[PDB]
């Protein structure tokens, strides 16, 4: 459903090294800016001097720098103003997406593990704040004002500043593995004791950070609980619930990221060990690299193939391949599907005797079970009629009971039919 | 009858898992572990215990180790291909390679395929999966196939180990390092594959 | 939107059961009978159809369980008879697609009472083409035999239109059936198979007696082996521990 | 180590605790018999939870029973079981299966099914107290929020065009009373769903397709009739 | 037995567990001569 | 083995098959991790053997549009809240002049 | 530590060749007069070893030894292809009694190729060449050629031992008994084998 929102939308971003550079630059001078406005007679100079720097002249200097401003624009990069007063008669802004590329790398990466400690603090007051007021259970109004528009707002938003430390310690973690791949590259052997330090302190990194985590997450996790036991203070809190539903997960994912990111990284961690004792101790001058790599470029001239004692595995009987009990069956193909009014053999006759007795529960009429059964098995032949008598019975006991049962009194065999047959009961009289 | 400690490897439990994959044909890496984990501990027992079989465990400066039969190997000898030196020199490339580290060791056939094109010539590498190939797709999708199945092939040899989950991807044995045979060593490659030959460790097709 | 539709099941030579069909109803197919009319037998042959994994199918019965029931085969080779079986089943698509999944289950030799099974899948067949005419050739008066695979294939081919597909493997039988509506959850792991045929079979019990109360942890709660992993870890130490000591 | 089994253990049962009963949400008021609603409890097991703390605070106080060369590690475990919390004194199943059991996180908790009975409000269903056919509607209704979630989780790779076949079983139908199967019908089908019911006694007659079937011995081998029924009587 | 088997021979009662008064009851309707 | 679904679904929904869906998959994942838009991880248990993240880059570019980019001025109201109060905070600490 | 005698007979100077042999998959008959005595002695041994690479060291009926492998056979296992499988019934069917009247135990390869061609159905002799061929020369050629490879295989195997000429004469060991069928006293073995081959 969303693919084709996303397909006739119709969106870009993308950045050439000298449109990201212009990008940054542009950031700096809106961080250095008077009103925080650009003026397009600013871009143009800050063009220029980028692709000074850059040494590229393809065009004039001004068709470039509007095809780049253009570019980024429609990309969603700047907002464009008119303004005729302005220099250039126009001025600019960076969108949010310009934003939040520029600060990716130029703010900060803070993986200072305070930032954490200081935003779990701000979580775990806000979060009790929250549920306190939610205990309150003010009315509707209040209840909203109270947990969902600073509940939902704040705490999805410190979530996601949250895991935004999360990514950034990913990204730091991702680039201590391309530093340590790429100093490996440059010292070979004389690296093994630098990627054991970034090793032993990227692990110390993670630790604390997984400590920084699991320091609060229990008691928020309590937080939650308490919220939503107090989410039950109003019907219309259905919503309230979806937060405090969808805040759980969230806590857990990050703590469950907080542990899975180790078990990860102390994962890589043997294969780099690993590495050191299974590439360079057997390649300590690095020339069995680029002998590997010339001998590849003209094997052919040195034609040779590896000896081994692979003759024979282990040749053995083959199986008795997919031999399979069989029959070629056949059998009575079922007919056109017969029908019985569930068990009408037993079923019409049920119908029918549970009519004939519902009438003497209508009038709660006595109903005497010897008369009812004489009276009655004289429509059916006898090797019928223990199956009727069953039949009525099942349908004349469950109407009431009989009275005299409790007067101590045993009834008498009294006869229903000739042959022999008897019936002992008291006649029904309790409905 | 026999030695302390060659008596002792002999009972380890891993010992059946490492002779029995040995014989067929299947060599000594980081992964093929059962057949490594131990032998890096009594190397020079299960040699001599091997040379009574008219075969050598060999291990060149590397730590892979690898058996090869004599002539007069009482288990019989068999030889690869090509094709399968060509796979193996880009797998003990790939080990060796630092800079994919962050790929742990796990691997696509699509990034062997490439590697393997990049480094070599498409045309005259192919001129040897079928003879008459001159440039067609058609042959170049064949020796594609015949990568795999070379992959195949030396998985049952002990190069590579695919994932329980995953035929496409796979983790490599320091095995692999066979391959760099005509390279482990500064002299002529020529010279080092006469050595070879010599100690039986390879042969041109 | 309509939901897909399970129309009807076919038992072919299965225990009890030559070229059966229920025609299923779109809300609830209801079956009776008194002691052994074999309606868990029913029940185990669609189950069968549905995940044709052999290992996670263990039919004990809701109640009188176990082998008695017929089960200590699994309650797959027994409860079919000798020979070539089936079971198929029709849906139509929220697409509204008729679409006729199945398995053809075949006893295997020996005093062993493993099954042979092999998944299959039938689309475009015309709507009035029942699978117990489909799936079985009328030799003889009024008694028809039953065809294997390939004369199903043969039969099929020469039918216009009709695509008759085999499976290698069960995963791509469910990655199909899936990708027809006919499954939730995309089973890509034996995990999600696992959890899949447990909550079939827990709802074929039905209710929280004493099976569905013991597994209620399986059910719901899904494996760790961060767990295990621990255990090992202290086991090792243990171990280690004691050669030290010793 | 043992600290850090521990540890992992408490963390795997919080989280699978706070999962559930976030899962416990978006149930509708199912009215099978007095059933008028079903929730999930789940709570650690104190049995366990003192051995876990044992485990943690102090493994070293009982070393001598690990370090016993004459128990293995899961015995080793049933017998520190049995000396704390010796009321599950237990040993006639053997010590290494009940440590191997031990040896699971998930058997730590209680993970019971609470439903609200008529206005006596959430009582632990259990299958001495509730009718049976409430027990089933109960059971099911774990089953219908289990699958809930699986299309749920599905929807966005499912196009919305399809909306995946649904189809449920319960055999011994006979149990349920009318209200339970009539809530039982009802909530399926407000579900979309499938259902395939048994019974011996036909005991939904006015709803759905009913079929009977009958076993008959003949030349040594067995057949089953299958006659189909219709509404009434 | 549970009704599920009552065969024709031999006295034959039906044994129905009800309330009667709050006294718990089960009355017995009694057959033979059958068969 | 979730990215390969999501990539089958998208463009199946926009309807183009160059060459098979694993390739093009693949190439698209390995565009969008070079292009520092998502961060992956070995790991054979996992399912496919991988798992991914989105970096925050990428983080940065799907909320500009997707987040409900929240134009209400309570938001503000709170904002200028919370930076009254923690300014006239710190404002203290500093005249406290520790 | 390690079985004493279980040292001895690994030590044993005829232990190598022997164990060579049975990695192979080559049967030890009561021909192989060292090989045979040396296992008579050391089975109660040697089956634990080779049990230990999940192989057993089978002692038939007929008194030859040779190492079933198990399905987690650690020597990964190499088969007898289709026509290896028909090829040692008809080997077992050119050991079996008839023979006597027709060969005196030295057969030839234009015996086992007049008895595929005329006991053998042409299906699955087209099978073993190609479907589509049908009775041709050259099909003939490359079913021989095939047929000599399969016969030089189970050579391999110790289940023929050729006479030591370039000539594509052998004579066929008891061990063939492991493809045909059991014998059973007053079972006909030309009733049994044909039965099986058919």
């Amino acid at each position: 459903e969303l693919v084709s929102w996303a397909r006739k939308n119709d969106f870009s971003i993308s950045l050439p090294v000298e449109r990201l550079a212009f990008l940054m630059a542009i950031a700096v001078l809106n961080s250095e800016r008077l009103d925080g406005e650009m003026s397009e007679g600013e871009l143009i100079d800050a063009f220029r001097e980028v692709c000074k720097g850059f040494e590229q002249t393809a065009e004039s200097v001004a068709v470039r720098a509007n095809n780049a401003i253009n570019d980024m624009v429609r990309q969603k990069l700047l907002n464009r103003f008119t303004s005729e007063l302005a220099d250039g008669n126009a001025i600019y802004r960076l969108t949010p997406l310009g934003i939040s590329i520029s600060d990716y790398y130029i703010r900060q990466r803070e993986f200072s593990t305070l930032r954490l400690s200081m935003q779990l603090s701000i979580v775990a007051n806000e979060l009790h704040r929250a549920a306190e007021a939610a205990e309150e259970g003010g009315d509707e109004f209040h209840w909203h004002r109270n947990v969902f528009a600073p509940l939902k707002y704040s705490v999805a938003e410190i979530f996601d500043s949250i895991d935004m430390s999360q990514r950034l310690m990913d990204e730091q973690q991702n680039f201590v593995k391309e530093d340590i791949a790429a100093l490996l590259n440059q010292d070979w052997q004389a690296a093994i004791a630098n990627c054991e330090q970034l090793l032993s302190e990227t692990s110390g990194t993670l630790r604390e950070l997984q400590d920084t985590l699991e320091a609060a997450g229990d008691k928020l996790q309590a937080n939650l609980l308490r919220i939503q036991d107090a989410n039950m203070g109003s019907g219309g809190s259905e919503l309230v619930d979806k937060l405090v539903f969808d805040l759980q997960s969230k806590l857990d994912r990050i703590i469950s990221w907080g542990q899975q990111a180790i078990d990860l990284w102390i994962g890589y961690d043997r294969h780099v060990h690993k590495f050191i004792r299974t590439a360079i101790d057997m390649d300590k001058n690095r020339i069995f690299s680029q002998r590997l790599r010339q001998s590849v470029q003209h094997y052919f001239d040195n034609p040779w193939t590896l000896t081994v004692a692979n003759a024979e595995r282990l040749l053995d009987m083959r199986d008795e391949e997919l031999a399979l009990r069989n029959e070629e069956v056949t059998g009575e193909l079922p007919l056109e599907l017969e029908y019985e009014e569930f068990s009408e053999i037993n079923d019409q006759l049920a119908a029918m005797i549970e009519k004939a007795l519902l009438v003497y529960q209508q009038e709660q009429r006595p109903l005497d079970l010897g008369a009812v059964l004489r009276d009655y098995l004289a429509q059916h032949p006898l090797p019928r009629h223990f199956d009727v008598a069953r039949i009525l019975v099942d349908q004349a006991v469950r109407l009431g009971v009989a009275e005299a049962d409790f007067s101590g009194l045993p009834a008498e065999w009294l006869a229903i039919n000739d042959y022999g047959a008897k019936v002992q009961a008291h006649v029904i009289d309790t409905y | 009858f026999m030695p302390v400690k060659l008596a002792q490897a002999l009972a380890n439990s891993l010992f059946p898992e490492l002779d029995s994959q040995l014989r067929a044909g299947r060599h000594i890496g980081i992964d093929d572990l059962d057949n490594h984990a131990f032998l890096m501990d009594f190397q020079e027992q299960l040699e001599e215990f091997y040379a009574r079989y008219n075969v050598e465990l060999i291990r060149a400066p590397e730590g892979f180790f690898y058996l090869r039969p004599r002539s007069t190997t009482l288990i019989p000898r068999s030889v690869l291909s090509e094709l399968d030196m060509m796979v193996g020199k880009i797998l003990c490339y790939l080990y060796l390679s630092p800079e994919r580290l962050a790929n742990q060791g796990i691997f696509t056939s699509q990034e062997l395929y490439e590697e393997l094109i990049s480094l070599a010539d498409e045309g005259k590498l192919m001129k040897f999966v079928n003879q008459r190939s001159s440039g067609s797709d058609l042959d170049k999708q064949k020796l594609q196939e015949k990568v795999r199945t070379t992959l195949n092939r030396l998985r049952r040899l002990g190069m590579v180990y695919f994932l329980p989950n995953n035929n496409n991807k796979f983790t490599i044995t320091e095995a692999v390092f066979r391959f760099g045979a005509d390279v482990r060593s500064g002299d002529d490659p020529r010279e080092i594959q006469l050595r070879m030959i010599r100690d039986g460790e390879a042969m041109p097709v | 939107i309509e939901r897909g539709k399970f129309r009807s099941l076919t038992l072919v030579n299965w225990n009890g059961f030559f070229a059966r069909t229920f025609d299923l109803d779109e809300l609830v197919t209801t079956l009776s009978g008194g002691n052994g009319a074999g309606k868990s037998t029913t029940m185990a042959a669609f189950v069968t159809a549905l995940i044709p994994d052999l290992t996670l199918l263990h039919f004990r019965n809701t109640t009188e369980a176990g082998a008695t029931s017929g089960s200590r085969d699994k309650g797959l080779h027994g409860k079919l008879r000798a020979g070539v079986c089936y079971s198929t089943l029709d849906v139509i698509n929220s697409r509204h697609q008729r679409v006729v999944v199945g398995v053809r289950l075949q006893q295997v030799a020996g005093r062993d009472r493993k099954v042979d099974i092999k998944p299959f899948m039938i689309q475009g067949l015309p709507t009035a083409i029942q699978p117990t005419q489909l799936l079985t050739e009328n030799v003889g008066e009024r008694q028809a035999r039953v065809l294997p695979l390939n004369e199903l294939k043969d039969r099929l081919d020469e039918m216009e239109g009709v695509q008759f597909k085999q499976f290698n493997s069960i995963t791509d039988y469910h990655a199909q059936m899936f990708d027809l509506g006919v499954i939730p959850k995309r089973l890509r792991s034996a995990s999600d198979r696992s959890k899949f045929y447990r909550l079939i079979e827990a709802s074929l019990y039905g209710g929280i007696s004493s099976a569905i109360t013991r597994s209620l942890r399986d059910y719901l709660l899904p494996e760790n082996s961060g767990v295990r992993k621990a255990f090992q870890d202290m086991e090792a130490a243990l171990r280690e521990n004691r050669i030290t000591l010793e | 180590s043992s600290k850090s089994v521990a540890n992992i253990i408490r963390k795997t049962i919080q989280r699978e605790q706070n999962r559930i009963r976030m899962l416990n949400q978006g149930l509708q008021a199912v009215s099978f018999g007095q059933v008028r609603g079903v929730r999930l409890n789940v709570n650690v097991r104190e049995s366990h939870a003192i051995l876990l703390d044992v485990l943690s605070e102090q493994q070293e106080q009982h070393q001598d029973l690990f370090n016993s060369q004459r128990l293995t590690f899961s015995e080793a475990m049933a017998k520190l079981y049995q000396r704390l919390n010796p009321q599950v004194d237990m040993g006639q199943r053997l010590p290494q299966t009940i440590g191997e059991e031990l040896l699971d996180y998930r058997n730590y908790l209680e993970l019971d099914v609470e439903v609200n009975r008529g206005s006596d409000g959430w009582l632990k269903a259990e299958s001495g107290a509730l009718s049976t056919g409430e027990a089933i509607g109960t059971g099911m209704s774990i089953l219908v929020m289990v699958v809930q979630s699986w299309e749920e989780e599905s929807r966005r790779l499912r196009g919305k065009d399809i909306s995946p076949c649904r189809l449920l079983f319960l055999d011994q139908a006979a149990r349920l009373d009318a209200k339970s199967i009539a809530t039982l019908f009802e909530l399926c089908e407000r579900l979309q769903m499938q259902l395939i019911i048994a019974a011996p006694e036909n005991i939904s007659p006015e709803k759905g397709t009913t079929y009977k079937l009958v076993r008959k011995v003949f030349k040594n081998h067995e057949h089953v009739h299958v006659v189909g029924l219709r509404g009434f009587g």
